[PDB]
């Protein structure tokens, strides 16, 4: 930030770009190292009332996988799932 | 680089290894005023690539 | 409570695209200065 | 309309994809008659063989041919067609229609032990 | 929550380093878009399952 | 949903094969290369001044451990040996009786700090604040054996850092 | 169970089980299970002399197309009498899904290699030489890949210990490093973590 | 011109070390002379700026 | 509170120190042996026991989340003071 | 006991495929000794050969010969080409290490091992 005005054009002639408008040297605009004390929220299960673990119970809705085939009619050919879609190009910028 | 190591240590205490995200989420919110310096390294990390 | 979140309107514009500001003179002029060196300095 | 790549690398663009998949299908259902017909595997691919090459004399154009194929570009189509036709030749050799050639051990597949 | 966030992505033509160099260079370019995007859709609440 | 880096077809006419022919014999792009090398040329460098000068930390930074006191000069590890039953390097060894009051103390706390991987899974594991890390990162030694602290290495460490060790707790507690 | 409980996916729980009883009735010869897990993955448990018949029919069939190879592993199970689990990770890009196929082999018995049909498993199973022992008849080039080059022993073998047999220093008198038996200054202190509890009912192994 | 605000402020900087002989000290311990507002010193002689 | 041995070694707040005719004291030849000298048994016997007027007192070490758990000490006997468990600070009820 | 051969039929074959790995070695000991230049005679490393084929001399499985041939092959390609060192070679003679007790007594004083 400290650079003369002559350095400063000389610089940016040279990149080519405005460079004082976005320095990758910091200073008085990045946050304070003294913050205010947080208050953080709490989850969903923080109830009182209609929290009973085993209507929230995750680990335990886990079953053991479902033998299809095991061992121990003119039925339609199947894929794992549908065929992918077809991405679009980006109207964003697409290079075109 | 060396700014986004400081954002991991900001919010882990490691500058690499931070053990942050975890099975279930991640282990500690962040810290104020983190996400306000992101925006600061986004606002300018454009012209960096642009200059490499 | 108190978290870090984003302002009320949200941040700024953040650039993400390529910015090569296409410097310099033309085909033409450039080979023109050069051509004009070198007759100022056959001269 | 002669597409100019095919965006693959390697992948080189076909000039008749419509007479390639043609002869492609109809020589994958002459390979795979030689299967017998309680097999699956010739019942399936005759079936997607018999709807792709329906498909392909169904439409002249290139562009709906690969919106209605459902399968990318029209050159992988035909290298996909090729595919089958390569795996449909293993398979006479392997034939795996036939019953199921071991049992496995009592606790084999098993999980958690 | 990528499928939340909206970003494009790069892809080569002639399968080199060089194409695999703007790739990479595009999908930085294509980060600071999603870090953007993720500064601004930050919601509130807790950084763990609340499942203990 | 995806762009095509390097899919342009450059412009034949006689402009642009001119201008690609000039950057060819004229070296066009390597004056720009220069030119930006010479934009950084007359750039405040980034270095700061070790050590009279030290690179920012936040209150969270995981460093040299350190054994914490109640404000009585109690020390607050009361032996329940969740700190190495939760690292991951077994960098912590324990050993622990009732000591001349009845009180559930260790007798031996160990920090292998050559295994140790200072991930801070203790300071997180310990019920009473006991352990923690505390922000101390220049404490290379000369020898191995240096590195290898007992219970009154890492009690000197807590005496010798409590005030600033209980500052940065002060600052992070309520995240944790 | 909104919040907390991961959401399961029917529709792909659906498609994957049709899915998997059409691998398992077009290839009924080497096919042994056929599982789907509660998270929408699909398993195929096949005999391990269809190696190369049911990688190349999920690599070549229109209705399969896994054209990549994601991760090749075995798995050490030392209770069962076939205690390596050859573990396939098929990606397929045309339908978007991924298929697990699965076979087992003994310390003697070789799988035959799949490198005919993906070149990714080259350095994958050359791995599971190194690391378990199970040998891939008719590979390229089969040797170690990870261990160093005197080593004895397969080391993801569950008989093996943690810290190995040999451990290396240099010496001085012989003017190079020497392989010497291991001894620990600090023994690893084996934790028995497991709780004396049941800790989920639904998968109890009934009773003999 | 701004040439003569740099030598002005590099001659304060041998200014503000108290001359020449604080000016070399600073210089050849800190390999830096620039100013800076004294925060506070401590019972060892550490001075924070 | 650090006491000496009549090798002239300190010993710790365990009681460890190494006899006469041990080895191990070679290590410290040169060098020193680095004890603390801030004996916890020492200072916590040095705050007072707090009088309070209930049969049942909390203590949780002082400063809420920064302490130790809540735990509830009973104040019956009136032989003996209730000694936190966690902290070692020691109550007696008034009465 | 109907098991699937690796290399090898029967033990025959087995000890035909034993005997031409045991030439290998024993041609290439010459050039392991010279171009690692080891401090070992060619008649120790040959020695050091017969006693690692001796080792597994009670094997009468096919299928474990086979893998042991196989090994040695490993073992024989990692010594020609040089991705082995120095060391890796003289890993086989067990230099650095003590002897270690042989008989009950010298066993029972030093220690508690069998
Ligand atoms: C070109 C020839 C040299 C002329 C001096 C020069 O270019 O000064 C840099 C001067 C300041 O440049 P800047 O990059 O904007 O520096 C900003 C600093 O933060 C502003 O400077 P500062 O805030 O850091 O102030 C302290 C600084 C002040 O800086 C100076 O005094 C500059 C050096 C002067 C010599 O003084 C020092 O650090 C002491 C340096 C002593 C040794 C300098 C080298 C001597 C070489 C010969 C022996 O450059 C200009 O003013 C532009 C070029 C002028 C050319 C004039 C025609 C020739
Ligand atoms: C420098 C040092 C280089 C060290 C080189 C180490 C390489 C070690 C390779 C080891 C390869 C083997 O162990 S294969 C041997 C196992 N063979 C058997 O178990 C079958 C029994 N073999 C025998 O009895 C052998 O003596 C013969 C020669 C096949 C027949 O002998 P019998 O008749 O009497
Ligand atoms: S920081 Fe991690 S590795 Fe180090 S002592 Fe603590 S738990 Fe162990
Ligand atoms: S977790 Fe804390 S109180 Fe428990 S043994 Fe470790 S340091 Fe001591
Ligand atoms: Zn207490």
């Amino acid at each position: 930030a400290s650079a003369t005005r002559l350095i400063q054009g000389l610089r940016n002639w040279a990149s080519g770009r405005d460079l004082q408008a976005k320095l990758q040297l910091r200073y008085q605009e990045i946050s304070k190292r003294t913050q205010p004390p947080p208050k953080l929220p709490v989850g969903p299960s923080h109830r009182l009332s209609n929290n009973y673990y085993c209507a929230r119970d995750g680990r335990r809705e886990a079953m053991p996988p479902s033998i299809v085939m095991s061992s121990q009619s003119e039925k339609k050919a199947v894929s794992p799932a549908p065929p992918i879609k077809r991405w679009e190009l980006s109207q964003d910028e697409p290079y075109l | 680089r060396e700014k986004m190591f400081e954002f991991y240590e900001r919010v882990s205490g490691a500058r690499m290894h931070a053990a942050y995200v975890r099975p279930g989420g991640v282990h500690q919110d962040l810290p104020l005023g983190l996400m306000d310096d992101i925006y600061e390294f986004s606002k300018n990390f454009s012209l960096r690539i642009d200059e490499l | 409570v108190k978290q870090d979140m984003p302002p009320v309107g949200g941040y700024g514009p953040i650039d993400y695209k390529r910015n090569l500001p296409r410097r310099g003179l033309s085909g033409y002029s450039m080979f023109a200065v050069g051509i004009g060196a070198l007759l100022f300095g056959y001269w | 309309l002669l597409k100019k790549t095919t965006g693959l690398v390697g992948l080189a663009v076909c000039e008749t994809p419509h007479e390639r998949l043609k002869i492609l299908y109809t020589k994958i259902l002459d390979v795979l008659g030689h299967i017998p017909k309680n097999a699956a595997y010739r019942k399936y691919t005759e079936q997607i063989t018999n709807e792709k090459l329906s498909i392909v004399k169904a439409e002249p154009d290139v562009k709906k041919l690969e919106e209605q194929l459902q399968g990318g570009q029209i050159e992988e189509v035909i290298l996909q067609a090729e595919n089958e036709l390569s795996l449909a030749r293993k398979m006479i050799q392997w034939k795996p229609w036939e019953p199921l050639v071991e049992e496995p051990p009592a606790s084999q597949w098993k999980w958690p032990i | 929550v990528y499928d939340q966030v909206e970003f494009d992505v790069p892809i080569g033509s002639r399968g080199d380093c060089y194409d695999r160099y703007l790739c990479r260079v595009e999908e930085m370019r294509q980060s600071i878009r999603i870090i953007s995007q993720c500064l601004n859709k930050m919601p509130p609440g807790e950084i763990k399952v609340d499942d203990a | 949903t995806y762009k095509y880096v390097n899919l342009r077809e450059p412009s034949m006419d006689m402009k642009s094969v001119t201008d690609r022919a000039a950057q060819t014999l004229l070296w066009t792009e390597l004056i720009r290369g220069l030119g930006m090398t010479l934009s950084y040329l007359f750039r405040e460098p980034a270095t700061i001044n070790y050590p009279f000068e030290k690179g920012p930390l936040s209150p969270r930074f995981r460093g040299e451990h350190a054994l914490r006191r109640y404000p009585s000069g109690e020390e607050r590890c009361i032996a329940c040996k969740l700190c190495e039953a939760v690292c991951p390097a077994q960098a912590i060894t324990i050993e622990a009786e009732p000591r001349a009051d009845g009180s559930r103390r260790t007798t031996r706390y160990d920090i292998d700090m050559t295994k140790c991987i200072y991930c801070g899974f203790c300071q997180e594991a310990c019920p009473v604040d006991a352990i923690v890390e505390g922000p101390n990162f220049e404490f290379s030694t000369e020898t191995h054996e240096e590195l290898l602290y007992n219970k009154e290495k890492l009690l000197n460490n807590g005496d010798k850092w409590e005030a600033e060790i209980a500052a940065n707790i002060q600052a992070d507690y309520l995240y944790r | 169970t909104r919040p907390t409980v991961r959401p399961r996916n029917d529709v792909a729980h659906k498609q994957l089980s049709a899915f998997g009883e059409y691998v398992a009735e077009i290839l009924p010869k080497y096919v042994q299970q056929v599982q789907v897990s509660c998270f929408s993955e699909l398993e195929i448990c096949i005999h391990p002399d269809g190696v190369i018949p049911v990688l190349t029919f999920l690599r070549d069939h229109s209705n399969a197309q896994f054209k990549s190879l994601a991760d090749l592993t075995a798995v050490d199970i030392p209770t069962r009498q076939n205690r390596f689990e050859i573990v396939y990770n098929l990606l397929s890009l045309r339908f978007n899904s991924r298929i697990r196929v699965k076979t087992y082999t003994d310390e003697l018995t070789p799988v035959e290699s799949s490198v005919s049909v993906y070149k990714a498993a080259n350095w994958y199973e050359r791995e599971i030489w190194d690391m378990f022992g199970v040998f891939f008849a008719n590979h390229p080039d089969l040797r170690r890949i990870l261990t160093d080059y005197g080593f004895e022993g397969h080391p993801f073998r569950k008989d093996f210990p943690l810290s190995g047999y040999v451990e290396l220093r240099y010496d001085d008198e012989v003017k190079r490093v020497v392989a010497e038996p291991v001894e620990l200054a600090q023994e690893f202190r084996k934790f028995d973590l497991n709780s004396p509890w049941e800790a989920f009912p639904a998968y109890r192994q009934p009773p003999e | 011109m701004e040439l003569l605000q740099v030598l002005k402020r590099g001659l304060q900087q041998v200014s503000g070390h108290g001359g020449l002989r604080g000016y070399l000290r600073v210089l050849f311990r800190a390999n830096d002379v620039r100013v800076g507002t004294l925060v506070g010193e401590d019972k060892y002689g550490n001075k924070y700026y | 509170g650090v006491r000496t041995s009549p090798t002239g070694e300190k010993v710790t707040h365990t009681g460890q120190v190494y006899d006469d005719e041990d080895y191990r004291r070679v290590r410290f030849v040169g060098r020193q042996k680095e004890v603390n000298e801030n004996f916890a048994i020492d200072l916590i016997a040095e705050q007072p026991v707090s009088q309070v007027g209930s049969r049942v007192i909390s203590c949780d070490g002082g400063g809420g989340a920064l302490g130790h758990p809540r735990v509830y000490i009973n104040l019956d006997k009136e032989t003996k003071t209730g000694t936190c468990g966690y902290c070692g600070l020691q109550f007696r009820q008034q009465h | 006991t109907s098991v699937k051969p690796i290399f090898s039929r029967d033990m025959n074959e087995a000890k035909r495929r034993v005997r031409e790995l045991y030439r290998a070695w024993y041609r290439e000991v010459p050039n392991t000794v010279h171009l690692f230049q080891l401090d070992i005679s060619v008649k120790q490393g040959r020695d050091k050969v017969r006693e690692m084929f001796k080792k597994n001399a009670h094997v009468t499985d096919p299928r474990v010969v086979d893998l042991l041939v196989i090994k040695g092959k490993m073992e024989l390609e990692e010594t020609i080409n040089v991705w082995k060192q120095r060391t890796h070679v003289m890993r086989f003679f067990h230099e650095t290490e003590a002897p270690r007790p042989k008989d009950f007594l010298s066993k029972f004083y030093v220690g508690h091992d069998p």
